[PDB]
């Protein structure tokens, strides 16, 4: 057979899903691993047959339990699942998005103090900038990026940039497609604003005094056209 | 700039004021206070935060961390808040806000991120100290995975293997068999300390087991519970710096419950199994959790009080201790009372630690489920306690999570280095996913390295394909789980050279200040009472006040949960 | 699905009891390890339709199998079975006492020499002496115990029990209800008869030179009233 | 039971909302918080609370204090509370409530009066940390005792001796001068450390130094401080993490003070005698101090401003700099105008560090009462800060304290061992009677041991009687002073044997964290201005603000407690 370690693996999974439809054909309303393993002994039976695209199976699989056919909460703790099998074409990632119906019970469940917005970078000084990406292709730049130093490609007063970020949700990026014009709104980069690396247009604290060197090495590498 | 508080906490987490139902319990957890700056949080991710000279410093430090768990929910008795966990050569190096002051507002100064940083995304996360557990039966090795697989870090106990002297007592007696476990220690991720026989009316005995490497003793009826055994056991144990460990006598051959007290003196104990299913004084062994010197723990199968708690028992007893099918019933009528009784004990903080009496009357992969479906239990029968502050469960939240982490550190001498999630102790945590907490852990991190976690399929695009099952990590394997892993020791035993005697390549530690632990010194579980036992009903009374609790028809962190 | 490894070991068992409800269907008489899966896995279903107490299944289990649905001496093998399952109120162990019906055939048969009783303690001479546990709890007192040493709750001639043990089987203990009055039998403790330890009463040789202390010390500490 | 008042005061010091006035100034200290629980206060004496077996524990513990400073009123950046001090180790062990456990309430658990602990009663004390003076020449081992007279435990600078290049730079040039001079040091009780000459516009005569042993670098004007040397020197502090400091080119030789600024390139660099009449840029020097990478220091002759201080310049300048009679006044006009901006600026908290410049255009034993003359002097003037919160000048109190406690620790790479009255750092305390604060302390303690206090007649009674002045205590001499010193010196010094190298038997720790200190980074003085100075009027703006003071015609701690 020469049975390899994840063949082992499928197996316990496939067996676990076999005896959660004897179950279910009880009439007993299903919990979170034996849902799971249901669905993913119908993904792996489907694959084997080899008469259905990864496309078709992903689609066919959401709600594929109903919200009365498993206990309550179980759709909620399982907002996606991911199961290998191999198809004609080899070994392929089924990901199924909302495989159980949900209902109104949640475990670990987040009640919020308030429904009032928070207000990111408080007190910050916003400054709006036209900025234009003149490139073929689309780019996108994250909100602690020094945007002084971004893509050559974007068209904008560089100077007023200078020591600044974007004004967006940590860790979110603002898209500026080929050929696209958008109004940011920067804000000044917080701590000491000791900017080092990304482009080298700085290396250091971006002051009144580093302005005038980081303008002309801007100007000098094609930033400042 | 104004973020939806939807978007927000589905980025980030939840932040001050919010609250956190604890898995399908009852029980919920308020941010008591957010150590970020809106706007500075840390994300990783391809055009996120911790980037080269964005989020990640540039600028070289002395405190740059090997480790950052952003935005994680803290739930501990220190407190119920919302930071960012630094960790750096194993230990927790800050708690706060992380990142680079180069480029953010508020960072905590011994908190940098920087390029030899890895990290860990706890934003939507609880993160919970490992769990200690104080009542190993060291009967199977296959205990280790069933452990780790529901959040302890930490055992504590006896044996030798598949014995009858394990098979019922935390017991690993004498020089040899001492020295043999500690060199089997090796082997595991688990952080171990042994105790060897407590037994004894005579010093050298006990003195010898000290010495050899026991960070205690048990003194168990097996081998005869005696009031002479009880005072040469903690006469020794008050010379060495170490802890005792109690079942007393069940049949009251040598004396009833206060002739037992007595033989203690007002020393510093750990009382097992302290309700008495597990054994101890029929009837009224549950009265010493009323006593300041006593420090009492509970086992598993009793917590919570279920419908069928009793039925199980009045046959678990038969196999565990091998009696006779001539024997029906006295259990029948003692046991409700104190089963019940315990449960409320556990909710009022008389009874400070739980337990698992693992394979001999108890459950190794159940501490952590049982304690939390008790917590329900009471929190459904009794409602909110009156000690909370706001729309919350914070207080009970923070007793409970005492009995498994602090308490039981405590007792054994070993708070200095782990127990809780606090700044200096060795960083032996536990990431949990909201809706699985108490049930289900997501990664088991053992001195700042992943021991053990939840992994689906090896071969698998994804570490999220089925079956996602537990699995042992790269921090329980080769030669880094000596780096990892800590096997507790005496001073003695400590200070005259074991590690290098008995060749051990673990991190040894010594266990010190057991001796001076009263009820007192305890987490949220502080109380003492005048705890009595009616010998004809079998009711338990707390300063003359019926102590009891109706028996559940279903318990929350269980069906939902598991296939068998 | 995050299948601990207790639950992996539960799979087997639960398949094992699988193989051997097909191989009874086909009227094989079932060994002792298909026997032993066969009541487990039907312990495991009744669990999970979470209808039936635990002392409801330790009671319908008794002889769940005939001796005429297993091997000869299959029952006799498995004189008890224990499995843990997972019930609406959590993980309870189920206890089954002769759950396989015995037949007749017994592998490790022990053949007694004679059917005449074993005299233990021979030749030592018995000193009958009643007591009565005045105290308001039972108590039980072993084989080994010196007599002299027990609960002070038990009233009796200690001076009688100096230097003696209760001639019952080794291992044994007699019980004295609270209120109740026995006749005891008392046999002179073996060996050289230091007694170290208990209540301390003696911690040396029980010899007539001892016995004036050993009495005052019982006398001091409530023993002798 | 009740207790008046004024008796609780008397026995125990002040409690929470009491202010006490520091010195003669007009500066009120009030009691934030008291750590205590009233009726459990630790005083010691005949018939007293530390007895045996009472406030003094039997039980034996682990955390059993070395030293015990019961009823401290603390002043410190991190809060001025009522607190007991423990010292274990020659650390600060704890600080809460100290005691018993046994048969006390609150005790801090790891604040244990045993009967291996030491009795310092400090009720209706200030306890302060050890001053930090970053501008020592050493010209003079005579300095010592003056310095730590005056509160001041940590000494860092340069010098040879009574020579000319010593006598106007803190310099210790070379190899050899600083094996010598860190070989020297093994006599004192100081706490030192080395600065080399920076002035070089070549890599290899800069590294043998840090090799050697320095804590960084002097860029000094007398050796030329063109832009080439102050980049040169930058570039190898960077390399090997230690400080550099900085006086001026005062006649523009090689550029103004904008160059010299583009020189720096926005690194970190300690700027000394900020305000320019110790030396530097003449007359725009003042202007580097609304720089975010600047650290500024003060020198104690131009601090307070007073109806002498121009006069006492004018002439000063030529001893020091040994100028001819033929030179008259430029500095009549350019000085009122910095002198008077300087002690604003103090105020504003833009100068963050008040050094000494001893025997070099400043003195040793008046960086601590300048300062508070100084933050007197603004209070007088100015008035109560906006800042403050209540009847009280806590917050002036903290950003002045700040400038020769923790802000010269954070600028030398030293913050984690000194610097602060925080767990964990080594015990470098000041104990000061509040009638005498600023201007005379009681007792130093340096690494959990007196070294140096104020003393009566040897042979007395008593310690009270007369002559009492400042002598050096056990901790100051034998062996006992290598276990209380420290000799700090560069990682690379450090990392390859420095101590066993040279045969020193101090304690040798390395200075890390300096390259990234900025303003930022200070504790109570991170203000950043835009700082312009009229090149006609010599009058100092910040922000396009005229910033002045007007001189004082009588300072607070001086004429009430000197005889000459
Ligand atoms: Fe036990
Ligand atoms: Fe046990
Ligand atoms: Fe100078
Ligand atoms: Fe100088």
């Amino acid at each position: 057979m020469k049975l390899t370690p994840k063949e082992q693996e499928k197996f316990l999974l496939y067996y676990a899903g076999e005896v959660a439809r004897k179950r279910k054909e009880e009439g007993l309303k299903l919990n979170q691993p034996e849902a799971i393993a249901y669905i993913s002994a119908h993904i792996m039976d489907e694959a084997r047959r080899g008469k259905k695209t990864v496309a078709q199976l992903m689609e066919e699989c959401v709600h594929f339990l109903k919200k009365d056919e498993v206990m309550p909460g179980v759709g909620n703790m399982v907002p996606d699942l991911g199961v290998e099998a191999n198809f004609p074409d080899g070994t392929k990632l089924v990901t199924v998005n909302w495989p159980i119906e949900p209902d109104d019970f949640k475990a670990g469940e987040i009640k919020f103090a308030s429904d009032k917005d928070i207000e990111l970078n408080a007190g910050k000084e916003i400054t709006e900038l036209k900025v234009t990406n003149k490139g073929p292709k689309s780019l996108h730049v994250g909100s602690h990026f020094h945007f002084f130093e971004a893509n050559r490609a974007l068209e904008f007063d560089r100077e007023k940039a200078y020591g600044k970020r974007l004004d967006i949700p940590s860790g979110n990026t603002l898209r500026i497609g080929a050929g696209e014009t958008k109004t940011v709104h920067l804000i000044p980069i917080g701590g000491s604003k000791k900017i080092i690396g990304m482009n080298g247009l700085l290396n250091g604290i971006a002051d009144d005094l580093h302005k005038q060197k980081a303008l002309e090495k801007a100007k000098h590498h094609g930033f400042i056209k | 700039m104004k973020m939806k508080r939807q978007e927000y906490v589905n980025t980030y987490g939840p932040t001050t004021g919010d609250k956190v139902r604890l898995g399908d319990t009852d029980l919920w957890a308020e941010v008591e206070h957010d150590y970020t700056v809106y706007g500075e949080e840390l994300k990783f991710g391809a055009g996120k935060t911790i980037r080269e000279g964005m989020g990640q410093s540039n600028s070289p430090d002395e405190n740059t961390l090997d480790l950052v768990i952003t935005n994680a929910l803290i739930i501990d008795y220190t407190g119920i808040y919302k930071a960012d966990i630094g960790i750096k050569n194993g230990k927790i190096h800050g708690i706060g806000k992380a990142g680079n002051k180069d480029m953010q507002d508020g960072v905590t100064p011994h908190m940098v991120v920087g390029v030899g940083t890895e990290a860990l995304a706890g934003e939507g996360m609880i993160i919970t100290a490992g769990g200690i557990d104080s009542h190993t039966h060291f009967l199977s090795p296959q205990q280790f995975p069933t452990a780790l697989a529901n959040g302890v870090t930490t055992m504590f106990g006896g044996g030798t293997g598949p014995v009858d002297g394990t098979n019922a007592t935390t017991i690993t007696p004498g020089v040899w068999n001492l020295h043999r476990m500690l060199r089997a220690a090796e082997e595991y991720g688990m952080n171990v300390g042994l105790l060897g026989k407590g037994n004894s009316s005579s010093r050298a005995q006990l003195v010898e087991q000290v010495k050899a490497g026991a960070i205690g003793f048990k003194l168990h009826e097996d081998w005869g519970t005696t009031p002479s055994a009880i005072d040469h056991c903690l006469s020794v144990a008050d010379e060495y710096d170490v802890q005792v460990c109690i079942h007393t006598d069940t049949v009251n051959e040598a004396g009833y419950v206060d002739d037992t007290l007595r033989a203690m003196n007002g020393r510093a104990i750990h009382a097992y199994h302290i309700e008495g299913a597990g054994g101890g004084h029929s009837p009224d062994v549950i009265t010493m959790a009323g006593e300041v010197n006593i420090l009492p723990s509970s086992t598993t199968p009793t917590i919570p009080y279920t419908i069928n708690t009793v039925a199980e028992h009045l046959d678990m007893l038969m196999t565990c201790h091998h009696l006779d099918k001539r024997i029906r019933f006295s259990q029948s009528r003692i046991r409700p009372g104190s089963i019940a009784a315990e449960d409320t004990l556990h909710d009022m903080g008389v009874i400070a630690m739980t337990s698992s009496d693992s394979q001999a009357m108890g459950r190794a992969g159940e501490v952590i489920p049982r304690t939390w479906q008790t917590a329900d239990k009471n929190k459904k029968e009794f409602g909110r306690l009156t000690e909370e502050k706001g729309d919350n469960d914070n207080f009970r939240i923070k007793r409970y999570i005492s009995k498994y982490t602090i308490n039981p550190a405590i007792t054994h001498g070993v708070s200095e280095y782990i127990g809780s999630v606090e700044e200096g102790k060795i960083a032996d945590l536990v990431v949990w996913n909201p809706a699985f907490f108490g049930v289900k852990p997501k990664i088991i991190i053992k001195g700042g390295m992943v021991v053990f976690s939840e992994m689906g399929d090896s071969n698998a695009s994804v570490p999220t394909p089925q079956p996602v099952y537990y699995r042992e990590m790269f921090g329980h394997h080769g030669k880094a789980k000596f780096d990892t892993s800590i096997t507790f020791v005496s001073k003695v035993a400590y200070e005259n050279g074991i590690k290098e005697k008995l060749g051990l390549e673990r991190k040894v530690l010594p266990v010190k200040n057991c001796r001076n632990v009263t009820k007192k010194d305890f987490k949220f579980n502080n109380t003492t009472a005048k705890i009595t036992v009616n010998p004809e009903t079998f009711e338990v009374f707390v300063n003359g006040k019926l102590c009891t609790s109706k028996p559940a028809t279903e318990v929350a962190l269980a069906s939902r949960y598991t296939f068998f």
